[PDB]
This record gives C-alpha cells, sequence and structure tokens, in this order.
C-alpha cells in the first residue's frame, strides 16, 4: 500500500483556523484518543514549522469520539475530491423505500496519507486557562472528516462492495464522507438482513433520523392556507400577504379577487364567489412541486430555518433565493432541537443531491459555537452562517 | 551552551530565495565593536566564519552607555521566511490558577543563543562586518543558533523548551511549570526543603539540555508580581492603580485612564467606563484637552470610591462549583462576579455591547450570560451556575415567543434590583373597539423630502412633511404619528417589514431617536396590535395612505 499525491492548486494556502475553547471533559477525552492514535501511528506530534490548524471537538452514547472540523481544508482541496476524483451521486437513492446509514471512517486509518500533504491536517488540543502550550499533531493516515479520504479510498471501497453489489443489483450504495448510504425497496425485515450481510463484507477488510430513512415518503410541506368559517379584514390581509409572497415562487398564484374586499381589522367581510375559487385553485398549486425549479450541480445549496415555537421548526432548501427545491418540518431546549434539525436537513440533502447545504441559522454565533457539540452526533459538519430571521417568513411557512 | 536538542527544520516561502541585501559601510567604532562582539560569539559556537561562495547577506548595525550591542536587521529574511505556529493562544488568568505551597521563578540565560538552527537554513542568516571604508572583503559569518530579531526564534525556542520539559513534566506530575518567553515559573505543594531540591533537579535537567538558570541565591521572593497582577500565597489582585488627579485631561490621559479602569474591572466590582469612553468619540489630537462632562465627572468619582480600598481575588478549587452573578448597573451596562464560596470572588467583570441597532434588557442579559459562559470555559473548562436578576416567567415568556433560538445554562432568579423585565407586550390578535391606523411613508430619493401619514377606519387623516429623510425614516415617523395621535388601544397597519421587525422584537433601547420616541409611546399604551400588508397590491386602507403620502413625487 502506497500514497496517492494530493494537491491544493498552484496557489491557495492551507487552513489556519482558530480552536474554539473546549470543556475540561472534552480536552481529557481528546488526550486519551490522541495518545492511542500516536501509539498506533495514525497521528504524530508536530513542531512549530507547521503553521496550519484545523479545529477539533469531542462528541458522543457513553464513548467519546474525535470530530475534526475539516471545512476549510475540504474547501481548499475541492479540485482533488470533486473534479479530479469525484464520487458520483445516484439519482435512485432518493427513490428507495428504506435507506440505512453506516459509519465506515475506520477504513481510512489503514491507508497512508501523502507525506507532502500531511502538514495541512495539523490540529491542536488546547489546555485549560492556557497553562500549557497545547498538544500539536498531524495525520499520517487518511483523516476522518476530510473529503479527500473517501475520494482516495473509493477504489478500495469498490473492491469491498463488488460481490454484494453483484448479488444485489437493486440495492444502491452511496459513499458520502465517513458514511455509506444503503438503499433498497425490500421489506424492512429483509432490508435489515441485507444490512447485516453488508456489515460482514466490511468486517473482512476491517470495519432525529431513526432506525433507517424513508426517502420515498419524503413529501414537501405545502404552504398552508387557513380554512375559516368566518373571515375578518386582518385574516384576508394575512392571506393576501402569504399568497403574494407564494406568487414569487409558484407560477399561477392569483390575489386579484381577494384584494378587491379603509376598514377596521376586527370587521367581518363575506367570502366572494371568485375569491373562494381563487383560494381553492391556489391550494391545488401549493400541493404540487414548484414548476421551473431545478437543481444546478455547479451551484451551492442553501438552507433556511425558522423557529415556529412549541418545538416546531420549518425549513427550505434552495440554490436561487425562494426557489424551493425542498420544504419541510422538524418536531428539549432551543439549541438541542436546532442541531437535530440541521443534522436531519443535511442527511436529506446528502440523499437527494450528494451535497450538504449552507445553513442560515436563527441563533447568535457565540451561543451556537458553545453548544452545538453537546448534542451533535454526525461525522460531518455543514457550512453555516448566523442570520436574523425576517418576522414574516416564519408566518408564511406556518 | 548550545542545546543538544534536534533542530527544527525551517524553509523559505515557496517562490522565494534568501536575502541578498548589501551591507552599508559602517563607522570604525562600530566595526571595532562588531569584531569584538563577533569573536566572543564565534568562540562560543554561536556564529561561524564563512567562505566567499555563500551569496546571501543581511545588514548589521551596532548601538551603544558603555556597552555595545549587535543589531541585525532581519526585515528582508523575515519577509522571505515561512510562517510558524502561534507561540501561545492566551495568557493564564489568576482566577483559574490552583493554590501551590511553594513558588520559584527561573530565567533562562541567553535563551535564543542556546538553541541550534537548522543546518540547511544557516546560510540565509549570513552577515558581513565591513572593512574600513569597504576597501577589502569583510568578515562573513552565519548563525548556528536562533538569531535575535528573526521570525522563527520565538516559536523554535518555545517548542525546544516544551520538548526539554516533557520528560520532567511526566516524571513530576504534581509539579506545575509555566513557560513564558525566557521565564519559567515553578510551583509545587511540597514543603520548602523538598521543593528547593526539585528546583535543582529541574535546573540540572535544563543544564543537561544546554540551558543555564540563576542559582538559589539569585531568585525572586515576597509577593510575586506577574503579568500585571499581584500573586500572594492565598489571594490575588491587579498591580496598584494610580488614578491621577488632573485639572485638565488630554485624549492620551483619558485613553490611559480607561485602560487602567478596564484592567481594574477584573477584580474591582462596579467599575464604569461608559461616560469616559463617550469623550474618546470624535477623533481629536492625542495632546488635546477634553472638558469632562458631569456624567464623566460622576463616573470618575464613583470609580475612585471603588479603588480607595484594596480588593483581592481568591484562587480556584476544582472540588467546588462556579457561581456567576450579573447586575444591571444602568442602560446597556452590566456587571458580574464569579465566586465558589459566597462573596469570595475568583474574578469580576463587566459587559456593555450594543449587538445590532436596537435591543432590550432580556437580549442584553442573555448576551452577557454568553460572554461569561465562554470566559468560564477558557479559565475553568466548565460553565458556572448563574444567578440572574430576571424572573423565570419573564425569561420563559420571552424565549418561547422570540424567533431566535436562545438557550442559557443552569440558572436561578436572584432578587437584586433593577430587575430584567419586558417594558411592553404587543397584542397576539386585532383589538375590538380600537381605531385602526393604516400608515405609510415615502421619501423622494433626489430631493430627500419625505411624507409620513395615516388614514383611519374612524375617518381621521394626517400628513406631515420631513426634511433629509430616507424611506426607512418616513415609515418609522408614520408609526410614531399613529402612536402620538391615538388613545390607549391601537391597531397599526404598515407595509414596511423593516419597521415591523424592529417593533416586533420589543426594544427598550436604541441608537435612533425615532425608535426611542416610538418606545416611549409603546410603554404608555394599554394595547397595541401591529400588522403588515404588501405595498402596491390595492389593499383597502393601504392604497388610501399611499395616495396622500406619494403626493409630491414619490
Ligand atoms: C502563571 C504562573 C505564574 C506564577 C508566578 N509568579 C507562578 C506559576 C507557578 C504559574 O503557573 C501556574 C500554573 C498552575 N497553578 C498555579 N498556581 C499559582 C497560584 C498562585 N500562587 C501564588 C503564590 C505566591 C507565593 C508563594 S511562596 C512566597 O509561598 O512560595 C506560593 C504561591 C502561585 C502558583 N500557577
Amino acid at each position: 500500500i502506497e500514497t496517492v499525491p494530493v494537491k491544493l492548486k498552484p496557489g491557495m494556502d492551507g487552513p489556519k483556523v482558530k480552536q474554539w475553547p473546549l470543556t475540561e471533559e472534552k480536552i481529557k477525552a481528546l488526550v486519551e484518543i490522541c495518545t492511542e492514535m500516536e501509539k498506533e501511528g495514525k497521528i504524530s506530534k508536530i513542531g512549530p514549522e507547521n503553521p496550519y490548524n484545523t479545529p477539533v471537538f469531542a462528541i458522543k452514547s457513553t464513548k467519546w469520539r474525535k470530530l475534526v472540523d475539516f471545512r476549510e481544508l475540504n474547501k481548499r482541496t475541492q479540485d482533488f475530491w470533486e473534479v479530479q476524483l469525484g464520487i458520483p451521486h445516484p439519482a435512485g437513492l432518493k427513490k428507495k423505500k428504506s435507506v440505512t446509514v453506516l459509519d465506515v471512517g475506520d477504513a481510512y486509518f489503514s491507508v497512508p496519507l501523502d507525506e507532502d500533504f500531511r502538514k495541512y491536517t495539523a490540529f491542536t488540543i488546547p489546555s485549560i486557562n492556557n497553562e500549557t502550550p497545547g498538544i500539536r499533531y498531524q495525520y499520517n493516515v487518511l483523516p476522518q472528516g476530510w473529503k479527500g479520504s473517501p475520494a482516495i479510498f473509493q477504489s478500495s471501497m469498490t473492491k469491498i462492495l463488488e460481490p454484494f453489489r453483484k448479488q444485489n443489483p437493486d440495492i444502491v450504495i452511496y459513499q458520502y464522507m465517513d458514511d455509506l448510504y444503503v438503499g433498497s425497496d425490500l421489506e424492512i425485515g429483509q432490508h435489515r438482513t441485507k444490512i447485516e450481510e453488508l456489515r460482514q463484507h466490511l468486517l473482512r477488510w476491517g470495519l432525529w433520523m431513526g432506525y433507517e430513512l424513508h426517502p420515498d415518503k419524503w413529501t414537501v410541506q405545502p404552504i398552508v392556507l387557513p380554512e375559516k368559517d368566518s373571515w375578518t379584514v386582518n385574516d384576508i390581509q394575512k392571506l393576501v400577504g402569504k399568497l403574494n409572497w407564494a406568487s414569487q415562487i409558484y407560477p399561477g398564484i392569483k390575489v386579484r379577487q381577494l384584494c378587491k374586499l379603509t376598514k377596521a381589522l376586527t370587521e367581518v367581510i363575506p367570502l366572494t364567489e371568485e375569491a373562494e375559487l381563487e383560494l381553492a385553485e391556489n391550494r391545488e398549486i401549493l400541493k404540487e412541486p414548484v414548476h421551473g425549479v431545478y437543481y444546478d450541480p455547479s451551484k451551492d445549496l442553501i438552507a433556511e430555518i425558522q423557529k415556529q415555537g412549541q418545538g416546531q421548526w420549518t425549513y427550505q432548501i434552495y440554490q436561487e433565493p425562494f426557489k424551493n427545491l425542498k420544504t419541510g418540518k422538524y418536531a428539549t431546549n432551543d439549541v438541542k432541537q436546532l442541531t437535530e434539525a440541521v443534522q436531519k436537513i443535511t442527511t436529506e440533502s446528502i440523499v437527494i443531491w450528494g451535497k450538504t447545504p449552507k445553513f442560515k441559522l436563527p441563533i447568535q454565533k457565540e451561543t451556537w459555537e458553545t453548544w452545538w457539540t453537546e448534542y451533535w452526533q454526525a461525522t460531518w459538519i455543514p457550512e453555516w452562517e448566523f442570520v436574523n430571521t425576517p418576522p414574516l417568513v416564519k408566518l408564511w411557512y406556518q | 551552551p548550545i542545546s543538544p536538542i534536534e533542530t527544527v527544520p525551517v524553509k523559505l516561502k515557496p517562490g522565494m530565495d534568501g536575502p541578498k541585501v548589501k551591507q552599508w559601510p559602517l563607522t570604525e567604532e562600530k566595526i571595532k565593536a562588531l569584531v569584538e562582539i563577533c569573536t566572543e560569539m564565534e568562540k562560543e559556537g554561536k556564529i561561524s566564519k564563512i567562505g566567499p561562495e555563500n551569496p546571501y547577506n543581511t545588514p548589521v548595525f551596532a548601538i551603544k552607555s558603555t556597552k555595545w550591542r549587535k543589531l541585525v536587521d532581519f526585515r528582508e529574511l523575515n519577509k522571505r521566511t515561512q510562517d510558524f505556529w502561534e507561540v501561545q493562544l492566551g495568557i493564564p488568568h489568576p482566577a483559574g490558577l490552583k493554590k501551590k505551597k511553594s513558588v520559584t521563578v527561573l530565567d533562562v540565560g541567553d535563551a535564543y543563543f542556546s538553541v541550534p538552527l537548522d543546518e540547511d537554513f544557516r546560510k540565509y542568516t549570513a552577515f558581513t562586518i565591513p572593512s574600513i571604508n569597504n576597501e577589502t572583503p569583510g568578515i562573513r559569518y552565519q548563525y548556528n543558533v536562533l538569531p535575535q530579531g528573526w521570525k522563527g526564534s520565538p516559536a523554535i525556542f518555545q517548542s525546544s523548551m516544551t520538548k526539554i520539559l516533557e520528560p520532567f513534566r511526566k516524571q513530576n506530575p504534581d509539579i506545575v511549570i509555566y513557560q513564558y518567553m525566557d521565564d519559567l515559573y515553578v510551583g509545587s505543594d511540597l514543603e520548602i526543603g523538598q521543593h528547593r531540591t526539585k528546583i535543582e533537579e529541574l535546573r540540572q535537567h535544563l543544564l543537561r539540555w544546554g540551558l543555564t538558570t540563576p542559582d538559589k541565591k539569585h531568585q525572586k521572593e515576597p509577593p510575586f508580581l506577574w503579568m500585571g497582577y499581584e500573586l500572594h500565597p492565598d489571594k490575588w489582585t491587579v498591580q496598584p492603580i494610580v488614578l491621577p488627579e488632573k485639572d485638565s485631561w488630554t485624549v492620551n490621559d483619558i485613553q490611559k485612564l480607561v485602560g487602567k479602569l478596564n484592567w481594574a474591572s477584573q477584580i474591582y466590582p462596579g467599575i464604569k467606563v461608559r461616560q469616559l469612553c463617550k469623550l474618546l468619540r470624535g477623533t481629536k489630537a492625542l495632546t488635546e484637552v477634553i472638558p469632562l462632562t458631569e456624567e464623566a465627572e460622576l463616573e470618575l468619582a464613583e470609580n475612585r470610591e471603588i479603588l480607595k480600598e484594596p480588593v483581592h481575588g481568591v484562587y480556584y478549587d476544582p472540588s467546588k462549583d462556579l457561581i456567576a452573578e450579573i447586575q444591571k448597573q444602568g442602560q446597556g451596562q452590566w456587571t458580574y462576579q464569579i465566586y465558589q464560596e459566597p462573596f469570595k470572588n475568583l474574578k469580576t467583570g463587566k459587559y456593555a455591547r450594543m449587538r445590532g441597532a436596537h435591543t432590550n434588557d432580556v437580549k442584553q442579559l442573555t448576551e452577557a450570560v454568553q460572554k461569561i459562559t465562554t470566559e468560564s470555559i477558557v479559565i475553568w473548562g466548565k460553565t458556572p451556575k448563574f444567578k440572574l436578576p430576571i424572573q423565570k416567567e419573564t425569561w420563559e415568556t420571552w424565549w418561547t415567543e422570540y424567533w431566535q433560538a436562545t438557550w442559557i445554562p443552569e440558572w436561578e432568579f436572584v432578587n437584586t434590583p433593577p430587575l430584567v423585565k419586558l417594558w411592553y407586550q404587543l397584542e397576539k390578535e386585532p383589538i375590538v373597539g380600537a381605531e385602526t391606523f393604516y400608515v405609510d411613508g415615502a421619501a423622494n430619493r433626489e430631493t430627500k423630502l419625505g411624507k409620513a401619514g395615516y388614514v383611519t377606519n374612524r375617518g381621521r387623516q394626517k400628513v406631515v412633511t420631513l426634511t433629509d429623510t430616507t424611506n426607512q425614516k418616513t415609515e418609522l415617523q408614520a408609526i410614531y404619528l399613529a402612536l402620538q395621535d391615538s388613545g390607549l388601544e391601537v391597531n397599526i397597519v404598515t407595509d414596511s417589514q423593516y419597521a415591523l421587525g424592529i417593533i416586533q422584537a420589543q426594544p427598550d433601547q436604541s441608537e435612533s431617536e425615532l425608535v426611542n420616541q416610538i418606545i416611549e409611546q409603546l410603554i404608555k399604551k394599554e394595547k397595541v396590535y401591529l400588522a403588515w400588508v404588501p405595498a402596491h397590491k390595492g389593499i383597502g386602507g393601504n392604497e388610501q395612505v399611499d395616495k396622500l403620502v406619494s403626493a409630491g413625487i414619490r
């Protein structure tokens, strides 16, 4: 086994990312993990000649797991993992009755990493109250979290999967970062049996959400128009505004007749013939997907989240603003619920397009940066920005 | 000596070659001094004579006082040399330090000159001592050790020091060593005799690695002054703060005052710097005298009272819990204390930050909690239990209804007035028996003239003219009008999301005069219901205001 040469491009320097302060228990957990990885020769202590840095976190059941934030490196290594060695996405995955996610990141530890690239995988275990310099390391093997790891390994993954794929032609396997996405139209019992069969194939070779995923059942959350016995001026105004913003997305939406009826908000106005028809006609448009919107593989996916109150969260995935590719919902505390939603939306985004979306988070940067790791369970991290949710967009999406 | 430790491999920046900077002809005194200084360094193995083949050069200078010092200008080589990892991420806070029975301060002798340089890099440190009037070839020398003023020296010295200390640290886990530049701070719980022996063991381990230290008769004693603090055996404080008595304060004097107060605020509770910082606004000459406002004079007097008596801080005990308390000490001003045992503070602090344009006390307190949370994780690696001047019901009513996700760790209400409260609450549904004001505002983008007005279900109409205003301003002046000309209960319809968004967030403080005028009106009212409609959609009421508001080109 020999190394695959990795390149960033003629330009573009490596990552120089700050390490967010970690808790005592998280630091200790990392030193235990890293001492074992050093001994096993997976990572090596580094000198100051390596100016690079990638953040590290410790996540969970009871056992601690090391999570490296390779977002900057993945961004800076795009030519390698995407254009040069791209893993193709199957359109069939989203159509399967049941999809199973299995962690395969332990396979990357058996493969060495290009000596000339190693320096870019530099990370720091910080010390409490800056009392000690801070433990510096770099990877010797393909690191979990880096998008270059499955790009290099794909050739070895194909050999492992070759018999299982031949014996099961209707089963679809997709490799995304440290996970395998296994889809089938089989009955749940048979599906689970085939998952255990695949685990054994991986055992030789050395290897929110729920038990499985059901993407064939993934329906969009339609923009809901209230069904009222009595309608006040205010009710119409809310309905006029909601439909007006929906007309920007859905081709065919009409407000004209509803607009036709200086009055007090509390005053009741009777529901006219053509407006009742318009409302029923718009209702039918919102049920079906948006006409004219298609996924551009060269464009970045963007996701917006709205806190709906009472443990309810709404979300939309788009490339061009308000042109929705998917809309949906998620059902103890605000941050815990939000991290659960982010992970769920990312899991769907991977299944459907083979890419993660950039999140527009309705939270203060600092609050999120402090707490996200406390509830996070995924091997990956999506891109995120901190946004102030416009008050209207929450109301328009229920 | 020169440490036997393996060299750190150095490289130049990718597309760069070593410096080839011409040596300027120097004075005879300077040439004499440099030769003298260089001969002693060469004899110690710090530098080595080189041939004419080496093409790299860095300029040298000599400055005098009776002693002469060698000054190498590494500006060019530093530009060409690679980047290095940051020496240290931060400085320890005294509040985070655990009690240690005995303390010794050791200083490394000729630190950089005691650490070897990468053999492959040595050539780049080449310098020439010019001959009298540069007539004959000069004396060519290269560094074998870390040169003073070179980019890689601070990083390479610390890593070497960290590598050297590693075996000692492992062999002595109960001993504490703090590395900072040429200094070494050793602490232990061992009794005076046992400690002094372990110090010597360390000095001997350091000598075994080419590093000299001062002997037991040269070390520091009484109350340890470290990094701007006074470290006593069982307590800590900041170094003495002299608040100068001045009849006239220059920009520079105020700048220094604020820094000294901000430094004092780590242990002195209630320190305020707001009114003094207001005097720093305006960008004036540093020597310029600024007349103190009554508010600043009052603030300076309140600070002088806090600093009249010395206040101390306690050290960290990992067995006990961390408790953080916050108090509102004016508008936008927040004060905090962190302790383990009631009122025996580990540290103190303040928060005053206008995140965005408009805010309320509930948002400000949450932001203050967040600032302390991060701070606590840095200093102690854990979050404290908070004691807040807000009712659990005020917090619950706020967070559940607010669009933003807000989560604060384990906390309890403490009745320390002023209390955090919501000054007004907007209605969930429209009000019956209340006048509905349809408002609108439109300003001419060229003439800057604006028109704010309203139309009501009760028949009332009013239009006012505004000078040098934006559309953002007119839509805001329109809501202010509706609040000014209305009674205790009101319904307000706007086509501005900007105005809606601000008002919906329940602000009680703002940068804008208009917003604070609106706030003042919102508190007075008994009931207010704010609604939004899309502009230019032919909506009854909205279309009526638009007509009388757009009149005069808009
Ligand atoms: C950052 C730092 C600065 C100085 C200095 N400078 C000394 C040391 C070892 C130091 O590093 C650390 C690391 C962990 N815990 C502590 N614990 C400290 C808690 C405060 N004591 C204060 C103290 C003062 C005098 C004596 S004496 C005069 O009794 O030996 C004992 C303790 C020093 C260790 N200090």
